């Protein structure tokens, strides 16, 4: 998970400074989110009694975890990503 | 990731979620959705760190600017604890 | 002229120090968690007999990632409060480190140890797991922030010790 | 810039000056950190500088060490690296500052802290000179500062790898032993030396059978050597010179001894060595006790305290070796020494007599103090059965010969109490004769009127312990228990001292533990005992405290459990019991210990409620339950554990009832008005959440006709509950209440249907939380299932801001349809949607929604920073088409399936609203999925 974060870095910000510990702790935060999101997703799946995790599970999970405007931004970009990948 | 220029790959996240065995089967849209949401939240933090760096008046980035950015954002504080 | 005493507040991050001092300052219990950074000075006054007691609470950041030059704030401390969450044993395990640093910076100021968040239904650490304080002649006080259970008591004890007036009460 | 000017401004109270000074130094140190480090060490080295200024320099230096000293630190920064020459200069300064005796202890502690931080990475390979300098000072000069520095290093940076495999472990032990063996060394250095030994023993304490011959051989060799040296040290005597240091010297020696015994295998500590160590350990108690004669002069306050502190470790060692045999000659030595040590001090006696609240906390064990008296409890509790019989024989004999000695009688009684707390039974040759004498003198203590309060209180407390331990030895236990308990209660009533009254209440708790008072006393006698206890409780409760109230509930709980049965129930004691539990609890509502214990008391009293006595309980409880609501009303209903508890226990009162029908209007008349005022005029959500469900059950369990006049009143609560004044966390609780009110009052709610619909749609469209809006939409779909036409007409007629409300409510419904997780809520939502589709009103045809999302261009991630200028776009599609796509997508994902396919079949039966063309517009996969069901 290195080239991807460096490339998003160089596209969003043209001028920036970088040290290894910076995206070291960044990797940590994203890994925490992935684990958290794995927890909520799995629990709601068990709660709704579905052995298959699919879209509705992660829509529900993201909605319940992340609040505010970033939540609807996240679901918006996820939706455009899945439609641009389903076809 | 190379289908339409997506950044994060599908194999690494797929094997990471499979190692937890949270479900018997994985949906088709789950990997792409999680790659999308994860990269988005990561940028939400990188851009915040960047503006904190610009706030520091230094193009460089160190975790102190990240701490200032995360503390400034109340919703990000609630999300990240 | 009202005597003033410098008070430093330390504890593990997430234990409820800033909310406690804010409740003492105003009287409203804060809900959402905002991690304190650096140190904030909140003057405190108590209307008691035998004169007036004024406190200068030096709230300290409970997270090492925010406690820049944290050890350099107890230089002239006269009384300290070490408060720990009772919902997590990690705060109690970290308490000895806080006491060691406080003793190192200043030798023998009166220290009062407070167990916050007692209003919660269940506590992972009970009154039988406080072995550290009984061997260091410290004072254990059980307080809460959501309720006012013993919320004025530690300040009363510290004022009594500092003024040398065991018959001093708050009003 | 000046470093001296920076540090003085960096400790200023003002936030602005401190912030700029702190951020200037860190920024300055970020570039050319060598310049700052050299200057910072210079300030500390200067003697003329102020102590506060120097102390800050060292403490600031320690934090900067983790930042710029060298790589390997988690917080290390590569912006600037300290030069090797500067690194060596700091090392020389820190060692010099931490070794000279002319420096203040504040500087030495700060310097030692910096050295420890430096040693976290450099020690021991990168800094070989550190250990060599330290060893030279200890070996040749006995430098306490150097020795104390080694202790700090051992505590924080020394691990097993550098201890056993490295030479640190072997070198330190030899140096420590050398100091101890050398009698020419000063006494004070020996205390520090044994403190170093304790740190060394910590490394070996983690043995747990090391799988290493070298480690095992080294550990065993040192332990045997230390034990011989430790035994040798005890035999040496110093005299009367520096008595304080002698006590500390003995205290640290025994602290190590208990560490060896309790943290090592039995092979290292020989059993014969324990017998040898047990001899002078007992003799040390006599020496410590005889020291108190000099302490009686009160030359120094810590001298008395140091005697107790040193004696605690000595008693602790005897606890570890308590399994060893004790001779009769040394039997009296322990008891005689312990009586003096366990004697209550004048200050403690004065405090307990003046404030009985402190005594209750100590007696009940809730006190946070820990003295030699508590340690003596551990020693007697851990004794085995063969020694316990001899333990009891001498103590009982000593009590008989010390009846007239009130000075030391309290200690003997307390010692007897500790013995009886042991689990093992006490059997012996002449216990029966001894037991008869022991109770005879114990009885005379209560009869005598010249006994001091402290002795009388201890005798009252220790009486149940005697009976409990010897429940089988005594052949006349039943008459004895009644006589003693009645005597204890009578003394408490007559006595005017709260200390005795509180002691009797605690004593009554001990009686109920070992014996069932109902059987021994009898039916009528037990009732009299309950009446006597509550009278004692009433007098004590006037001057209670935070800990007294908690114990007062505990004894009250025992009285409740001894209530008579229904045929012989007495209304007088029930009224007193309920008024008492509320009185004490309301005095200290914030006390969580009181609240939870009062919960048990309330449950027991309400456990025997029937239909016949229901009316009596209504007037007994409800007026009291209203009072706390009025009491908390003046506080604007803030959080209170009592307030939460009473509201919760209000519900079970409604729950506990005959199942014939709804409860009588008396409960409704009493509780409705205070409950309604609670729901309004309150902003806290936790109390609101408990109140609404209590309010909901009262509505759902009351007569419709009786509740008819107040249908308007609850509407104000409904509007207030859905108003923006309250938090969204209390918003979802309106669901069950609205369901109950619709079930009970589906007839006359029609005039208020418009108002409640307006309130609920306003709250739904104004809220952002997922759970709150989900519960609100579930409520809305329930209303739609009740009457879809009226809801549609009202929504079309009603206007929000400048737009038709139905548009936004429909948009929110379709938006949150994909995100609902409640399976029952899913069924309600799906069924409601099917119903509205059936209605096929032209109003929904005109309006449009924006379910579909049109992707943007540029492949740029959009966040909140540029959301205003880069907003999302959605195409407009009819709601019928959107919902059709929703069900076909759900079936593609796919209980609700049977109902949904039944709805599909019903749709195919009439194909209204142009279902054929919409199905034609569907995708190939959607068409196949739809045809699968059809
Ligand atoms: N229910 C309850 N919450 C409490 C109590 N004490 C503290 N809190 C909560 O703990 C948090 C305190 O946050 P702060 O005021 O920043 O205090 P802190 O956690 O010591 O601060 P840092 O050390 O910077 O993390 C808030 O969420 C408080 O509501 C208590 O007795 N009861
Ligand atoms: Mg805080």
């Amino acid at each position: 998970y290195s080239s991807y974060i460096y490339k998003v870095l160089k596209q969003t910000h043209p001028d920036t400074g970088i040290s290894q510990k910076s995206m070291s702790i960044l990797n940590s935060f994203v890994n925490d989110i992935f684990e958290r999101i794995a927890t909520e997703a799995s629990k709601l799946a068990a709660y709704n009694k579905k052995s298959t995790i699919s879209a509705r599970e992660i829509q529900t999970a993201v909605r319940l975890i992340l609040p505010g405007e970033l939540a609807k931004h996240a679901v918006s970009e996820g939706t455009r990503a899945v439609t641009k990948y389903s076809s | 990731s190379a289908k339409a220029g997506l950044t994060f790959p599908v194999g690494r996240v797929h094997r990471l979620l499979r190692r937890g065995n949270y479900a018997q089967r994985i949906g088709s849209g789950a990997p792409v959705y999680l790659t999308a949401v994860l990269e988005y939240l990561a940028a939400e933090i990188l851009e915040l760190a960047g503006n904190a760096a610009r706030d520091n008046k230094k193009t460089r980035i160190i975790p102190r600017h990240l701490q200032l950015a995360i503390r400034n954002d109340d919703e990000l504080n609630k999300l990240l604890g | 002229e009202v005597p003033t005493f410098k008070l430093v507040l330390v504890g593990d991050g997430g234990t409820g120090k800033t909310t406690f001092v804010k409740r003492h300052l105003t009287g409203e219990f804060e809900k959402k968690y905002i991690a304190t950074i650096g140190v904030e000075v909140h003057p405190l006054s108590f209307y008691t007999n035998f004169g007036e007691i004024k406190f200068d609470v030096w709230d300290t950041a409970g997270l090492e990632k925010f406690g820049g030059l944290r050890d350099g704030y107890y230089i002239n401390a006269q009384c300290a409060i070490i408060m720990f969450d009772v919902t997590s044993r990690i705060t109690y395990k970290n308490v000895p480190n806080w006491h060691r640093d406080l003793v190192r910076v200043c030798e023998n100021i009166p220290i009062v140890l407070c167990g916050n968040k007692v209003d919660v239904k269940e506590r992972k650490v009970k009154a039988k797991t406080i072995t550290f304080h009984r061997k260091k002649n410290l004072q254990y006080y059980d307080i809460s922030a959501k309720s006012n259970y013993n919320f004025e008591k530690p300040f009363l004890w510290l004022a009594r010790k500092l003024a040398g007036n065991p018959q001093l009460e708050f009003v | 810039m000046d470093i001296n000017e920076l540090i003085i401004g960096a400790q200023s109270a003002d936030k602005h000056t401190r912030e700029v000074a702190e951020t200037q130094l860190l920024q300055w140190c970020d570039s050319d950190a060598s310049q700052v480090f050299k200057a910072l060490a210079n300030v500390a080295l200067q003697h003329e500088a102020s102590l506060e200024s120097r102390q800050f320099a060292l403490l600031s230096l320690r934090k900067l060490i983790t930042m710029y000293w060298s790589p390997g630190f988690e917080s290390y920064r590569s912006t600037s690296n300290v030069e090797i020459d500067v690194k060596d200069f700091i090392r020389e300064v820190l060692l010099k500052l931490c070794l000279n005796d002319n420096e203040n202890t504040k500087i030495k502690n700060g310097a030692s802290y910096c050295i420890v931080q430096i040693s976290a990475v450099d020690f021991p390979d990168q800094w070989p000179q550190l250990l060599t300098v330290i060893y030279d000072a200890i070996s040749h000069q006995h430098s306490l500062n150097a020795m104390s520095l080694l202790n700090e290093i051992y505590d924080d940076v020394v691990s097993e790898e550098m201890f056993f495999e490295g030479g640190i472990g072997l070198a330190t032990m030899e140096i420590v032993f050398k100091v101890l063996n050398t009698e020419t060394s000063t006494l004070i250095a020996k205390i520090a030396a044994l403190k170093l030994l304790k740190a060394c023993l910590l490394q070996m304490s983690s043995h747990n059978e090391y799988d290493e011959a070298s480690r095992k051989s080294f550990v065993s060799q040192c332990l045997a050597t230390s034990l011989q040296i430790l035994g040798q040290l005890l035999t040496l005597n110093f005299g009367n010179v520096d008595v304080i240091s002698q006590l500390k010297f003995k205290s640290i020696i025994y602290e190590n001894l208990v560490f060896i015994k309790n943290d090592f295998s039995r092979k290292h500590f020989s059993s014969e060595l324990q017998k040898q160590f047990k001899i002078m350990a007992i003799q040390d108690l006599e020496n410590v006790t005889h020291i108190n004669a000099n302490v009686e002069t009160t030359e120094s306050e810590p001298l008395l305290e140091t005697v107790h502190d040193c004696s605690i470790y000595i008693v602790e060692f005897l606890t570890s070796v308590c399994t060893l045999q004790f001779s009769v000659e040394e039997m009296n030595k322990i008891i005689t020494s312990l009586t003096i040590l366990c004697q209550l001090s004048s200050e403690t006696r004065e405090i307990w007599t003046s404030d009985f609240n402190t005594f209750v906390s100590k007696e009940t064990g809730l006190a946070a103090s820990y003295n030699v008296r508590d340690q003596a409890n551990e020693f007697f509790t851990s004794l085995p059965n063969p020694q316990l019989s001899l333990i009891f024989k001498v103590v009982s004999n000593d009590i008989e010969h010390s009846t007239c000695n009130y000075s030391t009688l309290e200690s003997l009684l307390y010692l007897l109490q500790c013995i009886l707390l042991n689990d093992d039974e006490i059997t012996g040759e002449n216990i029966d004769q001894s037991l008869q004498i022991l109770i005879k003198t114990l009885e005379n203590i209560l009869v005598s009127q010249e006994i001091p309060e402290l002795i009388l209180a201890r005798a009252i407390l220790t009486i149940p312990r005697v009976l409990d331990k010897f429940i089988d030895a005594l052949p006349d236990i039943k008459p004895l228990t009644s006589a003693f308990l009645a005597k204890s209660l009578n003394l408490a009533l007559k006595s005017d001292k709260e200390l005795i009254k509180s002691a009797t209440l605690i004593a009554f708790t001990y009686y109920c533990y070992f014996a069932e008072l109902d059987s021994v006393l009898g039916p009528e006698v037990c009732s009299e005992t309950q009446e006597k206890v509550i009278r004692i409780i009433n007098q004590v409760s006037s001057d209670a405290e935070e800990d007294t109230n908690g114990a007062l509930m505990e004894v009250l709980s025992q009285v409740i459990s001894y209530n008579p049965k229904e045929p012989h129930s007495r209304k007088e004691i029930l009224q007193a019991e309920f008024h008492l539990v509320f009185t004490i609890s309301s005095e200290d509502p914030a006390n969580v210990q009181v609240v939870v214990q009062s919960q048990e008391c309330l449950e027991k009293l309400l456990d025997n409620i029937n239909m016949d006595n229901y009316k009596n309980y209504i007037e007994l409880c409800l007026p009291s339950f209203i009072n706390v609501l009025d009491s908390n009303n003046a506080n604007n209903y803030r959080y209170s554990p009592l307030l939460s508890l009473v509201l919760e226990f209000i519900t079970v009162f409604l729950k506990k009832k005959p199942n014939d029908g709804f409860l009588p209007d008396e409960i409704n008349q009493y509780l409705f008005e205070p409950l309604a005022k609670v729901l309004a005029f309150s902003t806290e959500d936790e109390t609101l959440q408990l109140a609404t469900e209590a309010f909901s059950y009262l509505i759902f369990n009351t007569d419709t006709r009786a509740m008819e006049p107040r249908l308007m009143d609850i509407m104000k609560v409904l509007e207030r509950l859905l108003s923006l004044e309250v938090s969204d966390s209390a918003a979802m609780n309106v669901g069950p209440l609205v369901v109950a009110i619709f079930t009970r009052f589906s007839k006359e709610i029609q005039p208020l249907i418009g108002r409640i619909l307006e309130a609920v749609v306003v709250r739904l469209i104004k809220t952002q939380n997922i759970s709150t809006e989900q519960n609100l939409l579930s409520v809305l779909c329930f209303l739609t299932c009740n009457d879809p036409k009226q809801t549609v007409d009202f929504l079309s007629s009603f206007q929000i801001d400048n737009t038709d409300a139905l548009t936004l409510v429909m948009r929110k419904w379709i938006e949150a349809f994909e995100v609902i997780r409640g399976e029952k809520r899913i069924k309600e939502n799906i069924v409601a949607l099917s119903n509205l589709f059936f209605l096929n009103d032209k109003r929904l045809q005109k309006v449009v929604v924006n379910g579909n999302l049109i992707p943007y261009e540029g492949d740029l991630i959009i966040t909140r920073s540029m959301a205003k200028k880069m907003p999302d776009r959605y195409v407009q599609v009819p709601l019928y088409t959107k919902i059709i796509k929703l069900f076909v997508s759900e079936l593609s994902f796919q209980s609700v399936v049977q109902l949904l396919v039944r709805f599909f079949k019903e749709v195919a039966s009439k194909d209204v609203s142009g279902f054929h063309c919409i199905y034609e517009t569907l995708s190939d996969s959607e068409r196949k999925v739809l045809s699968e069901a059809l």
